[PDB]
């Protein structure tokens, strides 16, 4: 308990459940979850078509300033409906705490494109396209970076595997640099690890 | 605690003004900066004549990938197969027979040179130490065929030197 | 260095920072190797007689995230902090 | 099931957009195989352009479309900039084979092609 | 004292042996460091460490011609050391190898081969495994 | 026959294909260009060179992990070259130089290497060998190096009866000997009929003929699609350019088709025209 | 212990010497195969059987932490002797 336990602070921990329940109260028309972990940061869990108020209500309004933004990855869990989700994580100046606006999205349906209101979201939305595929309506500038200008797929999908579908090699034939399908030296042999017999107990969803 | 810089303003005084127009059209600060780098001209450099003063190290490097073996004995692997469990890029690659004793052994143990990103952590983890990371860095080889090591290559690269590897782990089989 | 008087003048002339001193050839403090073999100790674990994993067992303590509002006159509005206090000019050597 | 989609309506923009951008590819290729230096006559350029329009050509939902008039759109912008080199208008062509053919008799001597 | 200095190292040309010696480690490389003698080793090469010098050029050495048979009068290579003296000369103890020398194991080279890429003599990788699905002969009787 | 022989699914890059090639001299042009297409197919390809190592360095990297590799060999011994063939399924005999030098004239080049070379594959144990020579290479006049190439082809047709004596027109590439001589000049024109053939139809027809067999003993000769003049070449070349003596003597001498023998179609690979491959080819003009 | 292949060439520890029908034979031109000189099998040979007159006895392997783990075998066979898996080295009981 004493030693070697990281201590939690249930300070932080009941201004943040006032704090949500505050947010909840105040935006009743886009909030479906307002979660806080035992670490004291707050995970607000958002409908995509409030996504500009929810920001510019955000950004402003002197209960919470929350000027900075940083990462955005729309994480991609299948087994849903809607696949991707837009995390937006917000940081302020003068209050020092941390917000993660978790909305969801699937393949196809834009979000509103927080770029007119975070100058900062415009080279993280290029690289969401660039490497998901969410789209991103009324949107001054999306192309690709990170990725060649020659290259398909939207690598950080689970359905785009480790190995690559194209792989340079060099020819003389051509005297340029063309593209083969893969042929491996080796085979990356993954390993079995999900060890049965449940770490957790805490966690146990309910079966059937 | 926060200590700003640059705020002090230009004292319209003569002095210091007669002090800022001599610095530009007497070039003081550049003279200034000339006497420090002939300052450090006339000391002694500190270079080594390489080929026969090699660098200073620590007697935890990680370099050539040697096998050990038992003290006037046979092999130290099991084949456990820790190692490649534990391998960050998957370079060690063990196939694993019993000879005609019982006890169990190999039959190839392969290292990728290139693949070697040289953590240790096949350091850590060998129950018996068997894998060791030697102790130079001299590999410098022509063609990418060589850079593939055997196990046989392992063993005659622990037979080429063990003295050195001993005196090692000695030295620090303390801390890890 | 270990040479003689008049480039040794011209090095602090040219740089009055008392060269000799701090040379950045290091000659003394070359560790002394072949060390005493270090005895590691160990502090609040493997104590017999009360080392319980139980009480310490701090990878199970993690819970689920508390939930609040879903979709399935009170005075208020407090912020997520207090204010955080504005600083002070340290004491060493600030400016101005 | 409550869909948003991207640009179109229905198909008629989509024939639109796609139409519009076929022209655009149209008048774009000669433009780029006299400045790349390439290797290609002008007509082989064109034919495998509208092969790869006709590729798709079993699309049915308009936001596929208008997704594939956007991904076709930001890489005609990158081949009218310079900003593509040799290798990649290469890499959109085949000059290196991959020979295999559909024949079920050469998928039975080269091995395990179903 | 000026003309101290050029007297005081007109001596350490002279502590090498003479001119000839002097010149051969002269055109060699560099050194003219000499003066301690720290230790000699089979295929004949030598060992010097000062302690007027720093930390890197501590400890230095000089090969001998012909090895290995292979005219390394010119072209000294790395890994032309013996590992204890490999140990000494990384800086890796306080030591020389004159105060422990051996090991407990009867298997270690007399010749400690050096870096052997390009040469007639390099390495291979080939697979330590033997036959994998044991292919069947088919019998050596004739039937019609 | 033995594993690691039997083909293995896909091609190229470590996707190991049947054949284990010997492959003469190729530190020229058509060697290169075979060694490429063998790296394409992915086989193992044994190289030997008299020359610098460099050459192949630079020639060197098409192969894939391991799978070429080089060794060293002279025409005056046997050691060599039966150590070039201890285990080799097939090997090709492509060798020559273009003009005389000290150690060997165009004597003793086409006479001294395929007699040992044909005598150590017979022995040796080898399948399949493949050797070029020229188109209308004959005992007739004007050239000691086609007749010389006619000496060769009657010792590598008497000795080893189970080859495939092939050759082709006047090639021609990217690094190409006459039409660079043709680019790289300084001129006077008569009527010569001549077909050059691309080099890539070439060497894909030998690859087709190196992993085919029951087609061998049937001497080939190579067929170009236009067989046009001579002073319309130069002329197309010099268009294409922009611009307005054993080997001067080849090239106005005589060059024609040989019905009696088959060619490209009779084994299966589309010929490529030299208008095409010229303008894709013909760079370094001025600017 | 080498063997007189037909090849000529170095048998390894373990039986993987080539054919007749071999071009690994060809890619080893020129270049030596090195193989182990001091083998594993015949290095238990030159050991000489321990005894040590207890019962269940333990084995560590030359030092603390430079070795094997500790490791308690019995002797309880009255003709077959003692096996450490992890040493390799022999041991009987003394009456
Ligand atoms: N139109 C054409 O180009 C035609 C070409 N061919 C054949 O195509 C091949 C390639 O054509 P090309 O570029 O003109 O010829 P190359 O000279 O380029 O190719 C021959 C190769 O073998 C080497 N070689 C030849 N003779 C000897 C020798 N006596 N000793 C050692 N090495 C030798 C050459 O030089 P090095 O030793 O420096 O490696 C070169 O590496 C040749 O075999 C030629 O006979 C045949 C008919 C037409
Ligand atoms: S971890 Fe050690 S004992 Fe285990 S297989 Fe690797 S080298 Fe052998
Ligand atoms: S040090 Fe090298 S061999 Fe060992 S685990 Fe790391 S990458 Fe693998
Ligand atoms: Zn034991």
């Amino acid at each position: 308990t004493r030693p070697t336990v990281r201590p939690r602070n249930d300070v932080a921990h009941k201004q943040l459940s006032a704090f949500g329940e505050y947010v909840a109260e105040i935006l009743p028309k886009y909030v479906q979850q307002v979660q806080v972990s035992c670490f004291s940061e707050l995970e607000i869990c958002i409908h995509p078509d409030g996504v500009i108020p929810v920001l510019t209500f955000l950004r402003d309004h002197s209960n919470a300033q929350f000027k900075s933004l940083a990462d955005l990855t729309a994480v991609d869990i299948p087994t849903r409906q809607n696949r991707f989700e837009i995390v937006y994580n917000l940081l302020s100046l003068r209050f020092n705490s941390r917000i993660r606006v978790k909305t969801y999205t699937d393949e196809l349906t834009p979000v509103e494109s927080s770029v007119s209101v975070y100058k900062a979201a415009n080279w993280y939305e290029r690289e969401i396209w660039d490497m998901f595929g969410v789209f991103f309506a009324n949107h001054p500038d999306l192309r690709r970076i990170l990725t060649d200008y020659g290259f398909e797929g939207h690598p950080f999908r689970k359905d785009f595997p480790l190995s690559g579908y194209v792989e340079l090699r060099y020819d003389d034939e051509v005297k340029r640099v063309v593209a083969e399908p893969v042929e491996l030296a080796q085979e990356f042999r993954k390993f079995d690890l999900n060890s049965p017999w449940e770490a957790f107990p805490a966690y146990r969803q309910p079966p059937e | 605690t926060y200590k700003y810089v640059n705020l002090r303003e230009p004292s319209m005084d003569m002095k210091s003004v007669t002090d800022r127009a001599a610095q530009t059209l007497l070039w003081t600060e550049l003279i200034r900066g000339l006497g420090m780098t002939l300052s450090y001209l006339f000391r002694e450099p500190a270079t080594i004549n390489y080929p026969f003063e090699k660098g200073p190290l620590s007697p935890r490097f990680r370099g050539e990938h040697a096998l050990r073996r038992y003290p006037s004995g046979e092999e130290r692997c099991i084949a456990c197969k820790l190692c490649e469990a534990v391998c960050p890029a998957q370079a060690i690659t063990i196939e694993a027979e019993p000879r005609a004793d019982g006890s169990r052994r190999t039959t190839r143990y392969d290292i990728d040179m290139t693949k070697c990103i040289y953590c240790g952590f096949c350091q850590e983890a060998c129950p018996v130490d068997a894998i060791v990371e030697g102790p130079n860095f001299e590999f410098s080889t022509e063609t990418h065929e060589e850079l593939l090591y055997n196990k046989e290559k392992l063993l005659n690269n622990g037979d080429k030197w063990e003295a050195e590897i001993a005196a090692n782990i000695q030295a620090d089989y303390l801390y890890r | 260095a270990s040479a003689t008087r008049l480039i040794q003048g011209l090095r602090n002339w040219a740089s009055g920072r008392d060269l000799q001193a701090k040379l950045q050839l290091r000659y003394q403090e070359i560790s002394k190797r072949t060390q005493p073999p270090p005895k590691l100790p160990v502090g609040p674990s493997h104590r017999l007689s009360n080392n319980y994993y139980c009480a310490r067992d701090g990878r199970r303590e993690a819970m689920p995230p508390s939930i609040v509002m879903s979709s399935q006159s009170e005075k208020k509005a407090v912020s997520p902090a207090p204010p955080i206090k504005r600083w002070e000019l340290s004491q060493d050597e600030p400016y101005l | 099931t409550s869909v948003k989609p991207i640009f179109s309506r229905d198909m008629n923009e989509a024939k639109r957009r796609v139409r519009e951008l076929y022209r655009a590819w149209y008048r774009e290729v000669p433009n780029t195989v006299h400045l790349f230096q390439l290797d290609i006559s002008v007509k082989q350029g064109r034919d495998k352009v509208r092969e790869m329009f006709k590729k798709n050509a079993h699309v049915t939902d308009p936001r596929v479309v208008d997704l594939l008039v956007i991904k076709g759109k930001m890489e005609l912008e990158e081949t009218i900039n310079v900003w593509k080199q040799r290798t990649h208008v290469m890499r959109f062509f085949h000059e290196t084979e991959a020979p295999r053919p559909k024949d079920f008799l050469s998928k039975f001597y080269v091995g395990h092609d179903p | 004292e000026l003309l101290q200095v050029l007297k005081r190292g007109l001596q350490q040309v002279s502590g090498h042996g003479g001119l000839r010696g002097y010149l051969r480690v002269l055109f060699r490389a560099n050194d003219v460091r000499v003066g301690t003698l720290v230790g000699e080793d089979k295929y004949g090469n030598k060992y010097y460490e000062d302690n007027k010098q720093f930390f890197g050029r501590h400890r230095w050495v000089i090969y001998t011609t012909e090895m290995n048979g292979k005219n390394t009068f010119w072209d000294v290579d790395g890994s032309m050391v013996p590992p204890e003296w490999h140990r000494w000369l990384h800086c890796m103890t306080d030591d020389p190898p004159t105060v422990k020398p051996p090991t407990a194991r009867k298997f270690i080279w007399t010749n400690h081969k050096f870096n052997l890429s390009g040469t007639p003599q390099q390495y291979v990788p080939y697979s330590t495994t033997r036959k994998k699905i044991q292919e069947w002969v088919p019998p050596s009787t004739p039937y019609k | 026959l033995h594993h690691a022989v039997i083909p293995h699914g896909k091609g190229g890059r470590s996707s190991v294909s049947g054949i284990v090639a010997t492959v003469f001299g190729a530190t020229g042009f058509l060697g290169r260009y075979l060694v490429n297409h063998l790296g394409r197919m992915g086989s193992q390809v044994i190289v030997p060179y008299r020359c610098e190592p460099y050459d192949t360095m630079h020639l060197r990297p098409m192969g894939d992990l391991g799978q070429i590799i080089f060794m060293d060999w002279n025409g005056r011994d046997k050691d060599s070259i039966r150590r070039a063939v201890e285990h080799s399924n097939v090997v090709i005999n492509l060798v020559g130089r273009e003009w005389e030098t000290k150690n060997f004239d165009f004597e003793d080049v086409f006479v001294k290497i395929p007699q040992a070379i044909a005598q150590v594959s017979k022995e040796a144990g080898v399948e399949k060998f493949i050797h070029i020579s020229h188109l209308n290479a004959d005992i007739k006049s004007s050239s000691k190096y086609l007749r010389n190439k006619a000496v060769g082809e009657k010792e590598v047709r008497e000795t080893f009866p189970e080859a495939t004596i092939i050759k082709p027109a006047d090639i021609f590439g990217r690094e190409d000997r006459f039409l660079n001589y043709f680019a790289n000049i300084r001129s006077l024109g008569k009527k010569t009929v001549k077909q050059p053939v691309y080099i890539v139809d070439v060497t894909k027809g030998i690859i087709n003929a190196i992993k085919d067999p029951d087609a061998r003993g049937k001497t080939f000769a190579f067929v170009g699609p236009n067989r046009y003049l001579l002073f319309d070449l130069v002329q197309y070349v010099f268009a294409v350019a922009h611009r307005p003596r054993d080997k001067v003597e080849r090239i106005h001498t005589t060059d024609r088709t040989l019905p009696h023998l088959p060619g490209l179609e009779d084994l299966g690979v589309q010929a490529t025209p030299l208008e095409l491959k010229a303008i894709e080819v013909l760079r370094r003009h001025r600017t | 212990g080498v063997r007189t292949s037909p090849t000529g060439e170095k048998v390894t520890h373990t039986g993987q010497v080539y054919d007749d029908e071999d071009y690994r034979r060809v890619r080893f031109v020129g270049r030596q195969k090195e193989v182990n000189e001091n083998f594993a099998i015949d290095l238990i040979a030159e050991q000489p059987v321990s005894q040590v007159g207890s019962r269940v006895i333990s084995c560590d392997g030359g030092g603390g932490a430079l070795g094997h783990p500790r490791v308690y075998i019995n002797l309880d066979k009255e003709t077959k002797t003692g096996t450490c898996g992890y040493c390799g080295l022999q041991f009987r009981q003394q009456h």
